[PDB]
């Protein structure tokens, strides 16, 4: 039987300046054989704590480590903005080493508005047959935002995709993409192409627009 | 001789306590007038990783060299052609417990020069032997030694 | 000033091998052990074994001995991991690992190989302009019908890093890959300044400077 370690909570929302708590739980005591590393996003995991309590070298001071055995307690004592990451403990007491699934730290903070703007299709695109019409709302908070496709006026539906950015280490803010693909045929159909964007941010929804030729 | 088990410490008490190794005396920097209180050992028969290209793993304090030079006899005549070697000695990089007795020259992390893993318990045995005061298998990989401080 | 480069990213039929690499600098090649850890949604991250190159022995976890071979060329400070008889459950990022001598955990990390298990062809993308317009403006590239992931987009080969957002791709009805790269700049550098977007897809050799103006 291989160790399993159990890591709770799989998701923590957290405000600068508060706690964070993770705990790592081993199917079977592995002593002090326990790390925990720092995952931010598009990067590889960075060691934080080894030995359950040791902070590597260069470590700052609001991450600490206790226990022994199986019970394992990982603390961010004042959270800053650039600790969002996935955390994750790793015992080696036993072969092979076995990893917990981790914890994702995300920041919880003020709200912000998105700036909103639009983009209509390259003439590079449109000689290749189709179209496609890019709306970008900027550095906001929370996620939770409504992007609505109008080609002159008519509410577009299952000819869009989102994309949400990971959120951002200084200022904790999202950036989302909403891309409305078209023919070449049906966007030389229509005039006016607008992007609606509703959010906790904004006291009435903002659009943007252009007209085709 | 009886090999140490896995995480065992011997003697059977806390590294800093009397019986043991005794209090930390406070961190040595390069700097320092403490920093002449340790002398570099240039045994031809202890293998140092050196990995900091620094010598830093040579510097450690009287009494330290003292039973390392014990230990160093013991391991050759335990294992032909195998010797003593040392990863860490007196450490600047911070790559230890917050008050290491190595920040002050008092400790050595080992193995045997073959990093045969399954030497180690008995290389810690050998290392209570030799006479250090606190000896801890305290990886997979290492045997950490400490010695009382010269006063 | 340790580092580790891995090698780029790999499309590979089920069934058949690929060969990964793993190259160690600004430290002594043999004086640390090096692991290999696969990061996968379905099961996080998972170690796959250890090479000691002093001693050229190996250690495998017993879930990859039929999968994974280690192998390390010390003249080059270069360690090989071959997966064989491959499917979609290996499809993952692979990294390559050092420990510093302390037990086995990890103090430096390769950046990681994107090994992509499928019967699909690669395919480069098409990049398109997103053209501007006091203040601030927003501008551009849309990276359009790629196979399989990853891509990069770097602005001005490097020199524009404040204000851009890549965004995360969307795989597309057609099993292809589409993202968009932004960047917000001064209204006022529109006339002056050229905006170029370096875009690369290595499994299918398509690298595009793309110049957005408006
Ligand atoms: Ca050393
Ligand atoms: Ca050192
Ligand atoms: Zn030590």
């Amino acid at each position: 039987g291989d160790i399993v370690m159990t890591q709770t909570p799989k998701f923590l929302l957290v405000s600068a300046g508060d706690k964070v708590t993770i705990t790592c739980k081993a199917s079977q005591s592995v002593s002090n054989d326990l790390t925990w590393y720092q995952q931010k996003p598009g990067q590889s995991p960075k060691l934080l704590i080894y030995y359950a309590s040791n902070r590597y070298a260069g470590v700052p001071d609001r991450f600490t480590g206790s226990g022994y055995g199986t019970d394992f307690t990982f603390t961010i004592s004042t959270v800053q903005a650039e600790d969002l990451a996935v955390y994750f403990c790793q015992q080696d007491y036993g072969s092979p080493p076995t990893f917990g699934g981790g914890t994702k730290v995300e920041i919880k903070r003020t709200v912000a508005a998105p700036s909103v703007f639009i983009f209509p299709p390259s003439d590079e695109q449109l000689k290749s047959g189709t179209a496609s019409v890019v709306c970008l709302l900027n550095n906001f908070y929370p996620r939770e935002a409504k992007v609505q496709w109008k080609v002159d006026n008519a509410l577009q539906s299952g000819n869009s995709q989102e994309s949400v950015t990971e959120q951002d280490s200084k200022d904790s803010t999202y950036s989302l993409s909403s891309t409305l693909t078209l023919s070449k045929a049906d966007y030389e159909k229509h005039k006016v192409y607008a992007c609606e964007v509703t959010h906790q941010g904004l006291s009435s929804p903002v659009t943007k627009s252009f007209n085709r030729g | 001789l009886t090999p140490l088990a896995y995480k065992q410490f011997i003697p059977n008490v806390a590294e800093k306590t009397l019986g043991a190794s005794g209090r930390y005396e406070g961190k040595i920097s390069r700097n320092s007038e403490r920093f002449k209180e340790l002398t570099p050992n240039y045994n031809p028969d202890i293998i140092f990783k050196d990995e900091e290209n620094t010598g830093a793993d040579r510097l450690m304090t009287q009494r330290c060299k003292d039973k390392l030079n014990a230990l160093a006899i013991s391991v050759m005549n335990q294992w032909p052609g195998v010797k003593l070697r040392v990863t860490e000695g007196w450490d600047e990089d911070g790559h230890h417990s917050e008050e290491s007795l190595h920040y002050e020259g008092r400790a050595v992390d080992i193995t045997t020069s073959d990093r045969d893993r399954s030497k180690y318990g008995m290389l810690a045995r050998l290392a209570v032997e030799a006479g250090f005061d606190w000896v801890y298998y305290e990886s997979k990989a290492h045997i950490h030694c400490s010695v009382k401080a010269e006063n | 000033q340790v580092q580790l480069q891995q090698s780029g990213p790999e499309l590979v039929r089920p069934g058949v091998s690929v060969k990964i690499s793993c190259k160690g600098s600004g430290y002594t090649f043999i004086d640390e052990a090096l692991h290999w850890v696969k990061q996968s949604h379905a099961e996080s991250l998972e170690w796959i074994g250890v090479i000691r190159p002093y001693s050229g022995e190996t250690n495998y976890n017993q879930k990859f001995k039929d999968k994974a071979t280690m192998t390390v060329d010390i003249s080059s400070s270069t360690a090989y991991l071959e997966l064989a008889r491959l499917t979609s459950e290996d499809s993952a990022i692979y990294y390559c690992a050092r420990d510093w001598e302390r037990g086995d955990f990890f103090d430096y990390w390769g950046q990681g190989t994107l090994v992509t298990v499928s019967s699909a062809s690669t395919k480069g993308p098409s990049v398109f302009p997103l053209a501007p317009s006091g203040g601030t403006a927003a501008l551009g590239c849309l990276v359009k019908d790629y196979f399989p992931e990853p891509v990069t987009v770097s602005w001005n080969s490097g020199a524009l890093t404040s204000g851009v957002h890549t965004f995360p791709a969307v795989l597309q009805s057609s099993g292809l890959y589409s993202l968009s790269s932004v960047v917000t700049v001064p209204s006022s550098s529109l006339g002056t300044q050229t905006y170029i977007c370096n875009v690369n897809h290595k499994p299918s050799n398509t690298k595009v400077d793309k110049k957005v103006e408006p």
